Order: C-alpha cells, then structure tokens, then sequence
C-alpha cells in the first residue's frame, strides 16, 4: 500500500549540498579532506526505495 | 524542456 | 574560403555550444506598455522597453567589453 | 548594467563564483532580457541551475592546480 | 506572394507574447527560429533571380543555374592535395 | 619447484596506492614532502622474483 501511493520523494539536488559544504568545510581548497572526497562519490538514483 | 519558466496567473 | 565549399571543409559545428550553460526556474511578466521616451524618432517597441527599464547610466556596469577593458587599462 | 542584473539573479547559497564564467552566465541572461522584452515580456527572477555551477566551481579546482604544478617544476 | 512590400513588415513579433501564456523557454525560440528560416527561404527564391537578372544583363545572355549541394561534389573536382592547404610562406 | 609453479603475482597497481597516500596527507599539495616524492619514483617490475 505505501509502494503503490508514494510515487515521488522531495529531495534536494546532491550538488547544492556538496556546495554548502564546500562552503562550511574549514580546509584549502587544494589540500586534502576525506569528508568533501567521500561525498563526491555518491548518487541518489535509489531514494525511493529507501 | 531544459530551462524552465514560469509566469503571475491572474495578478498581472 | 572558395576551398571550403569545393571540399568538405566547413558543414562542422561550433565549439561554443558544445559548453553547457543556461538557467532554471525563471519568472516572466508583462512588458510597462507606455511610450513615452526622450528619443522619439526609433520605433514603438524600443520606445516601451525603455520606460519599463529607465534610461541607462554610466556607461560601465553594463559590460559592452569592448571600453571595460580599456577602462580598466586606463585606470 | 549590473546594478539590477545583479537583482534578477536569485542569490546562491555555495561559494562565490569564478569570473570566467560569470561574465558568460550574466551576459547570457543580459542577451535573454533584451530579447523577450522585444516579444513584450521581462524577467524578474532567475535561479542559477546549480547542478552546471558546480562543473563549473570543478574547473577553476583542477585549473588552478595547473597554474601551480608547472610552478612546482622548475621546467 | 514577393516579401519585399510594405505591407510586410520585419516587425511582426511584438505582439506575439504580449497577452497570451509562455511556458518552458525552449519551444518559442524554436518557433521563432522556424518563422525566421521560412523568412530567409522566401527572401534568397527572389534573390536568386534578381542576381540572375543581374548577371544576364551584365555578361552574355544565357545563364544556368545547378544546386551543387554536397551530393554533387562527388562529381569531377581537381585535388592539389599538397598545395591544398592554400598559403603564404615567407 | 617454487619458481616453476608460481606463473603470476596478486599486486595492486601502483597508481592507485599513489592516489591513495595524495589523499591521506594532510599538507598541502604545494609543499614538499620527501615520503611522497619518494613513492613517486618507484615501479614494480620485479615483483615476482621478491
């Protein structure tokens, strides 16, 4: 019953959030840190399911 | 399609 | 040039529109519809955006790169 | 010029842009305001389309890097 | 049927937009586009011909026209392969 | 007999270990640091005799 009634979900756009951390983050630009490196490499084709 | 617009209904 | 068109030079694409850029989410109303404007002589259209804008001023926040740059230059 | 182009573009939350491509995205917005105005209609609200300004803040990241490595190397 | 008359104006796009509804901004540019390329089809039919006019009246009489579009350039041409790349060398 | 039965080695490229140390140093790409240009300059040829 909720597969069959909840055909979207409200997400906003994975590059607006990587840009606000980008922004928050407390580190150059060039160095390295894993947290920005880590989020990077993520996708949000399976947020329905979920 | 790929630039989306929108416009005042009634309020213009 | 005459080359181009006797072989199968030119035909290609551009390079500009292989770039990517545009905008999202954009909001549109009606234009003032009045005309009255100091340069009388152009036509009624031009005449109605300019009411609707104001005239225009000091001749460098709008880009026009051809004098941005040389305003730059000689500053 | 910029002084309301400026206000028609809706403020991002990210980083602050590079100028090698505001200059095109702002142009390209300014050539879109002088256009439907002449079909009678105007913006008064634009969002950037982030998801392109976010290729767009990568290049100046592996750019720069560019600039700064053949610095490294006293080639 | 001649667009060069009074009558008609490049000026029959300002109300176009003004009172009906717009959507999505991609389909009005195609159209305008499309009216601009019917346009420029009707200008170059009588362009051609006047520049036929022209020319006949200019040089010897008889004059022919040939659409050489690229399948025709399949038909006899001359290669300088080497010289190809036509420019100036010192 | 070991030499003779032992056709192939299980090893990992070396770029990706490259990639991997650039993104776990904490300094900045501009400094000089003398463990990763060491690595740097490094190939795996002969692993299979090691």
């Amino acid at each position: 019953l909720d597969r069959a009634f909840l055909d979207g979900v409200g997400f906003t756009p994975l590059a607006e959030k990587q840009q606000q951390l980008q922004l928050q983050l407390k580190t150059n630009i060039l160095t390295a840190n894993l947290i920005r490196s880590a989020i990077n490499g993520m996708n949000t084709e399976s947020n329905l399911e979920v | 399609s790929a630039t989306g617009g929108q416009a005042i209904r009634n309020v213009g | 040039v005459v080359m181009g068109i006797l072989n199968g030079k030119l035909e290609a694409p551009t390079v500009l529109e292989r770039l990517n850029m545009g905008f999202k989410y954009v909001v549109m109303s009606d234009l003032k519809q009045d005309d009255y404007s100091p340069y009388s002589c152009q036509g009624l259209q031009y005449r109605r955006m300019l009411v609707h804008w104001g005239l225009n001023d000091s001749r460098i926040t709008s880009f026009d790169p051809k004098g941005k740059l040389q305003h730059l230059l000689a500053k | 010029n910029d002084a309301l182009m400026d206000s028609i573009i809706q403020h991002r939350r990210g980083p602050p842009l590079p100028i090698i491509d505001r200059t095109l995205n702002r142009l390209l917005l300014h050539t879109y305001m002088l256009m439907f105005g002449l079909m009678g209609k105007s913006i008064d609200s634009t969002k950037i389309d982030p998801t392109l300004s976010w290729r767009a803040i990568l290049e100046s990241n592996d750019q720069r890097i560019a600039q700064l490595s053949e610095l490294l190397t006293a080639v | 049927v001649s667009p060069f008359l009074d009558s008609t104006p490049f000026t029959t796009l300002h109300n176009s937009l003004y009172g009906q509804q717009i959507h999505s901004i991609d389909d009005e540019l195609a159209q305008i586009c499309k009216l601009e390329y019917e346009l420029q089809t009707q200008i170059a039919d009588e362009q051609i011909t006047a520049l036929k006019h022209f020319l006949t009246i200019r040089t010897g009489s008889p004059q022919e026209i040939q659409y050489v579009d690229k399948e025709w350039m399949k038909s006899n041409q001359h290669v300088p392969s080497f010289l190809g790349d036509v420019k100036l060398m010192f």
